[PDB]
RNA sequence: UUUGCCUCAGGGUGCUGUAAACAUGAAAGUAAACUUUACGAUCUGUUGAGGCUUAUCCCUAGUGGUAAAGUGU
RNA sequence: AAUGUUAACUCAGAACUGAAACGGACAAGGGGA
């Protein structure tokens, strides 16, 4: 319930399509916006692991298609720095469908998941499938 | 008419004009103030560019998300070839600024310091400071009595010794360092002892205090607007090139404003970095100052593989947070902070965990020569 | 390339990736048909020379 | 004439110039170094010397050629450049 | 001090320098810098990789 | 501008990375004589060793050179 | 029924090998509704 949310490395601008890797029924997300982004002239909003991202579904169940939803981007392809003296980065670009309050709408995520959202929203800690 | 999308301007007007600095050393506009209650001691220092490196630590800030967990930080270690104190200068306040009452030199002076007063030393008769160091002490006593009666700001001419450093330069850099503290009556006796000897940094520099760094940034010659102020590149379709500001002002006023970014010199500017807290005190000859009792390996301030464009370091070291400006072999100036604070990190006591020894040039593999030799052993 | 011709007869560069022309570009298929017709027709004439085959099966074959 | 043992490193002299003028830059640097070191203005190269640094090509002249140079009395002073060829350069210090 | 061992190579890890590469399967893969990760990233074999101690272990040249 | 400096070299940290040869060695398997005899992308042991490494890398009272002093006050 | 002289470039499968990469340069269609 604390928002000590730690530095993040910036990547995945608006207009990127990424994998879903969950049983929500979606296949690929399409980033349309991220929250917490302020006002810069030509800056494209881009995703952070601990930030919700407004996204659409391009392939998947018609139930969750044709509309905007919130997704937690879990696995990045850019090295994010940490006080541990060592960045972290992945190959799959992935995000999990969540409700605006924060909790995950799916049941399990196939690949590794981000631990920061587990304590940002307490209902993701219980459902964390296989954290790196 | 108005802009449809208002956005912040480019660059800061507070660093104008973006022109080449007149000198190489870092001048000081302002020294930290003085108080009657506080005791008379030193007020600044100087040295060179030893390193702006990392160190591993552990935060003690309550409620921090890292806190107990080990962290990595960024601090600096200073190069201090001891400065020789050679001169004393008195200043008195007047409605026209603080004016020099007089300066007094040490009865014996170094050759490196005197070499600075020349442009062709190899061809001169080295006659500077020859017959000016044979004055009676009655004049000195009278003038220091005058200093006590009239002067209110006391500064010490100190000069570095580049012979210790691997620099090609043989002239000594000369500056003046303020002395801050109590009243004149105590100050007179407190400034009667150190008038000739060289300067050890650990004399006043203490852990858990804030300092500032003064230097001259690197140089790049003339550069375009896109580099000097980071203006937006024009679209590729632009006729007479794209690396320029499109509109340099409206029709009226019928002149180019001074706020318009233009091409010119970037770099070789005067820079001061504030809020740089000092953390630890060490030496040059000793063998375990940088390392800790939890590290139990062998190493001193010594680097590995040489320093790229800096040679080797054979002088003192301390610890202080941050990174520095300038280039290699560039003189750096160290000031104390102006107004000390009582905030949590302002009074925070600190302690390190591990100290780097590695090949600071790029991606190396061995932190120490002993490790490199041992890990292979029998070879060609 | 004399040694290379020996090596291509040896059979290393027989890969399908040194061919910058079509089948008919390397060798003329019409000329191949002409050559085949000539070589089988010489035999067909020699069969009549030796009378090994009769004309009734000769026009057939 | 005077007996001296040095070499010349054309790598550090043609490091900055483009391929099109690497060999002529090497020639010019050799001439300049010979004249400057031997305190004379009339330095005449040799056809063999031109051959040696043009043979490897314009893109890459030979990196290093050893100099043990002799003058000639006949304004009056003039020099002709010469070279020493050896397999390995490591271990061969400069001297008289 | 305690420093863990490298995954691809056998060198100790010094905090303040490294990064982390993880594949799809989520297994931890710890290295030291971009080369120490990219040698594995370019789908090459440490047995063939001559200039690492893994090749020495494979070719019994201790 | 002679406890310097330029050049060169002894190295050093390095970079690619394994370098110049040997093979009654293997060398996919090939062909010529009455078991041996003519090639064969590579490695194996010398080879975690060469080539390059300041021109804007580091150290060396290591040695070669370091020159005409022309102008103004 | 068979054994001797003398001129092709088209296919095919077993190898291992090379930094798992190759019409190696030059030369050359982006497709679809």
């Amino acid at each position: 319930t604390l928002k000590n949310k730690m530095r993040i490395t910036l990547s995945l601008p608006v207009g990127a399509l990424i994998n879903c890797c969950d049983n929500s029924g979606g296949k690929n997300l399409y980033i349309i916006a991220v929250q917490g982004f302020g006002s810069c002239l030509n800056r494209l909003p881009a995703a952070s692991l601990g930030d919700m991202v407004l996204a659409t579904v391009k392939k998947g169940k018609p139930d969750l298609r044709k509309k905007v939803l919130n997704a937690i981007i879990c696995r990045q392809s850019k090295a994010w720095r940490r006080h541990e003296g060592y960045y972290i980065y992945f190959e799959d670009n992935a995000g999990v469908i969540v409700n605006p309050k924060g909790e995950m709408k799916g049941s399990a995520i196939t690949g590794p998941v981000a631990r920061e959202c587990a304590e940002l929203w307490p209902k993701l800690s219980s459902a964390a499938s296989a954290i790196v | 008419s108005h802009r449809k999308f208002e956005r912040p301007r480019h660059g800061s007007l507070g660093f104008l004009p973006r022109k080449r600095c007149k000198r190489l050393r870092g001048k000081i506009r302002s020294f930290p103030k003085d108080d009657k209650e506080k005791p008379p001691h030193f007020t600044a220092f100087m040295g060179y560019k030893a390193g702006m490196t990392h160190i591993v630590r552990e935060v003690d800030k309550p409620g921090s998300k890292l806190h107990k967990k080990e962290i990595v930080e960024a601090c600096t270690i200073i190069e201090c070839a001891p400065m020789v104190v050679v001169g004393i200068v008195g200043y008195r306040e007047t409605p026209k600024g603080l004016r020099i009452l007089s300066t007094v030199w040490a009865n014996h002076v170094s050759d490196e310091f005197r070499r600075r007063y020349y442009k062709n030393w190899y061809k001169s008769e080295k006659k500077a400071f020859t017959k000016s160091l044979n004055v009676p002490e009655a004049t000195k006593n009278c003038l220091l009595k005058r200093i006590e009666k009239y002067c209110t700001v006391l500064r010490a001419i100190c000069h570095t010794q580049p012979s210790k450093t691997p620099l090609r330069m043989k002239k000594a850099h000369i500056m003046e360092v303020q002395i801050n503290g109590g009243s004149m009556k105590e100050k007179l006796e407190f400034v009667k002892e150190m008038l000739e000897k060289n300067l050890p940094v650990s004399t006043v520099f203490n852990p858990n205090e804030m300092i500032d760094v003064i230097s001259v940034t690197k140089g790049h010659g003339t550069k375009g607007v896109v580099s000097r102020y980071g203006v937006k590149r024009l679209p590729r379709k632009t006729h007479r090139g794209l690396r320029k500001v499109a509109c340099i002002g409206a029709w009226h006023p019928a002149r180019v404003q001074f706020q318009i970014p233009r091409h010119g010199q970037k770099g070789y500017f005067h820079r001061t970095e504030r809020n740089k807290k000092i953390y630890r005190i060490g030496l040059k000859t000793d063998k375990n100052s940088a390392s800790t009792d939890a590290d139990i390996t062998e190493k001193k301030i010594t680097p590995m593989g040489g320093f790229p464009h800096y040679g080797v370091v054979n002088e003192d070291f301390l610890l202080l947070k941050g990174c520095v400006a300038g280039t290699k072999k560039r003189p750096i100036t160290l000031r104390k902070n102006i107004v000390p604070q009582v905030s949590r990190d302002a009074l925070a006591q600190v302690s390190l965990k591990f100290i780097d020894t590695s090949s600071k040039i790029g991606h190396g593999r061995f932190q120490t020569s002993e490790e490199k030799v041992k890990y292979y052993g029998p070879l060609k | 390339v004399r040694l290379y011709k020996l090596a291509k007869r040896k059979g290393r560069h027989m890969g399908i990736g040194k061919r910058k022309g079509t089948k008919n570009a390397r060798t003329n298929q019409k000329t191949l048909w002409i050559k085949r017709q000539r070589v089988l027709r010489r035999l067909l004439k020699r069969l009549r020379d030796s009378k090994k085959v009769d004309r009734h099966l000769y026009h057939s074959f | 004439p005077v007996t001296k043992f040095i070499t010349i490193n054309l790598s550090k002299l043609t490091h900055k110039v483009c391929y099109k003028r690497k060999a002529p830059r090497a020639i010019k640097e050799i001439r300049s170094i010979a004249g400057k070191l031997m305190h004379t203005k009339d330095v005449r190269l040799d056809v063999k010397l031109n051959k040696f640094i043009w043979s490897k090509g314009v893109r890459n002249p030979p990196k290093r050629v050893r100099v043990k140079l002799e003058r000639k009395r006949n304004e009056k002073m003039y020099t002709i450049v010469e070279h020493v060829m050896v397999d390995s350069y490591k271990g061969l210090v400069n001297e008289c | 001090v305690k420093t863990e061992a490298c995954s691809f190579s056998e060198y100790r890890i010094y905090p303040g320098r490294g990064q982390k590469y993880i594949a799809r399967d989520g297994k931890v893969y710890f290295y030291l810098s971009s080369k120490f990760a990219s040698l594995a990233l370019q789908k090459k074999k440490a047995a063939k990789l001559r200039w690492t101690q893994t090749w020495r272990r494979n070719n019994k040249k201790t």
